[PDB]
């Protein structure tokens, strides 16, 4: 609960569709800094320009999501619920209930009501130790929930290397000022993370098929700074 | 009697003009336009390995050099048209007039 | 041995390409069905989100007054929307004529008066055994004399 860890190398995501084949690309995005500072939970979490979350649990209580400019029924604000049927978003205002829990069974639990609606996507459920990370950019007015899902067995915060792929761009663009996360039901087993992304400047690596492996930033120590100069991964002496 | 009001909202939705498509040829130096990819080149068979959520193939100069067909999701190479300098053999117009 | 001009092989053809279209709009419906309301509460479900499909509303059914109030029907075909409002009712062909942006004479200004800007276009054709009672349709109604 609002302790401290250090993100390693994590967050790195597909910037575009182009396909590249052993190659080195220099990119400015929107990134999450290498041996950045995320709080480890066990919310009023203000959105400023994108959040990162990585989630872990067995269960899936921390799923829903709200975003807005006062997450009322007074501005539009959204709900992303991903159950074992169908995802839903709604782009429609909802009177916030008193605690963002799910009664079960949908509505009055987390909120109030449902009153002038508009665009309700519908897909896939998202979910398929099941270490589940999201990209949460709003670029102009196309919504990205950059995903991707590693169940494979770690630590609270492991280490490694792994790439983000997309998911849709949805044609939003109301204020989102804030967010909030939700819950299905304070002191629980809430094992999820936070990190704000950033401007930044990385260099990638493709493989011959076509999928980032490896990345090094640009503003971390001279070295880092020294291989994006040069575009390589090794430098010679001197 | 029934209305047809239309509203255009900033960005417009999927309601749009529909696309018509034509039939796809290769192996000749043509013109393209791959879901809004303008060009001209030579369509051949390719070998790539995009993954399932990309369009195009950059190379390291940054021009797209494979593209793969909405229609049917294959990978097809293009080519640049053939091009190049002409030169002129002759001895002096004062010997013949051949070239 | 002199270098005077270049050479360049020239395209043979053009070719254009796009996905499926797919993407079919489920208000087909609205147009022939014979219970597409009256005159008052017209079906609130809007076009949007599908395609912009005019071409089949010109070959549609024979039309007496068909009268497109924004852009050439032409060029309808190909340009782009957002969202498309629909309403279906039923009147008198010369109500049909008094309908008009901003415009008075019974349905027009009394039942539903039709938009000021109004970016649409209207579509009418003659139903009469559609939706005609054999000793007069009394179940339809229609405002006389409105207040304003
Ligand atoms: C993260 O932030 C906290 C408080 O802001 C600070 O004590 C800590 O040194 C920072 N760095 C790491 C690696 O936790
Ligand atoms: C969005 O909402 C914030 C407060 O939540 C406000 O300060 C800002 O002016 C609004 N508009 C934009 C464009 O950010
Ligand atoms: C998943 O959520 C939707 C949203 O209401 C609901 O209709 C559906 O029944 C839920 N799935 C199950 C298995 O209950
Ligand atoms: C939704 O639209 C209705 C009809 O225009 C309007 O009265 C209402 O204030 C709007 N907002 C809400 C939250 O109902
Ligand atoms: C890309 O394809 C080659 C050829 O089959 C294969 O050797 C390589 O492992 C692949 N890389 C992937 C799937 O990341
Ligand atoms: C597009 O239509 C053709 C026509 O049969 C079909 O073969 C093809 O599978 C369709 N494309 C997709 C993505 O379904």
């Amino acid at each position: 609960t609002q302790s401290y860890t250090n993100s390693f190398t994590r967050g790195v995501y597909y910037p575009d569709k182009v396909f590249r084949s052993s190659v080195l690309h220099l990119t400015q995005d929107l990134f999450l800094p290498f041996f950045s500072n995320v709080t480890w939970f066990h919310p009023v979490l203000p959105f400023n320009d994108g959040v990162y979350f990585a989630s872990t649990e067995k269960s899936n209580i921390i799923r829903g999501w709200i975003f807005g400019t006062t997450l009322d029924s007074k501005t539009q604000s959204l709900l992303i619920v991903n159950n074992a049927t169908n995802v839903f978003i709604k782009v429609c205002e909802f009177q916030f209930c008193n605690d963002p829990f799910l009664d079960v069974e949908s509505e009055s639990g987390v909120y109030s009501s449902a009153n002038n609606c508009t665009f309700e996507y519908v897909s896939q459920p998202f979910l398929m130790k099941n270490l589940r990370e999201f990209v949460f950019k709003n670029i102009d007015g196309y919504f990205k929930i950059y995903s991707k899902h590693t169940p494979i067995i770690g630590r609270d915060f492991p280490q490694g290397f792994s790439a983000l792929e997309p998911l849709v761009d949805l044609p939003i663009g109301i204020n989102i000022t804030r967010f909030q996360t939700l819950l299905a039901l304070t002191a629980g087993a809430a094992d999820y993370y936070v990190g704000y992304l950033q401007p930044r400047t990385f260099l990638l690596k493709y493989n011959e098929n076509g999928t980032i492996t490896d990345a090094v930033d640009c503003a971390l120590d001279p070295l880092s700074e020294t291989k994006c100069t040069l575009k390589s991964f090794t430098v010679e002496k001197g | 009697v029934v209305v047809l009001s239309f509203e255009l909202l900033h960005a417009p939705a999927t309601v749009c003009g529909p696309k018509k498509s034509t039939n796809l040829v290769k192996n000749k130096c043509v013109n393209f336009n791959f879901n809004g990819l303008t060009g001209t080149g030579v369509l051949t068979k390719s070998n790539k390995k995009f993954l399932p959520f990309q369009q195009f193939g950059r190379d390291i100069v940054d021009t797209t050099d494979a593209v793969r067909d909405p229609q049917t999701l294959e990978i097809l190479d293009i080519t640049p048209c053939s091009f190049g300098g002409v030169s002129v053999i002759t001895p002096g117009t004062n010997t013949s007039n051949q070239v | 041995i002199y270098q005077t001009s270049n050479f360049r092989v020239q395209p043979t053809e053009s070719i254009v390409r796009f996905p499926n279209v797919t993407n079919l709009c489920p208000f087909h419906e609205v147009f022939n069905a014979t219970r597409f309301a009256s005159v008052y509460a017209w079906n609130r479900t809007r076009i949007s989100n599908c395609v912009a499909d005019y071409s089949v509303l010109y070959n549609f059914a024979p039309f007496f007054a068909f009268k497109c109030y924004g852009v050439s029907p032409t060029k309808l075909n190909d340009l782009c929307f957002t969202n498309v409002y629909a309403d279906s009712f039923v009147i008198k062909g010369n109500e049909v004529s008094q309908i008009a942006p901003g415009q008075t004479g019974n349905i027009a200004d009394y039942n539903y008066k039709l938009p000021d800007d109004f970016t649409g276009c209207v579509i009418a054709w003659n139903s009469n055994k559609l939706d005609s009672k054999h000793s007069g349709n009394y179940d339809y109604w229609y405002r006389l004399f409105r207040k304003s």
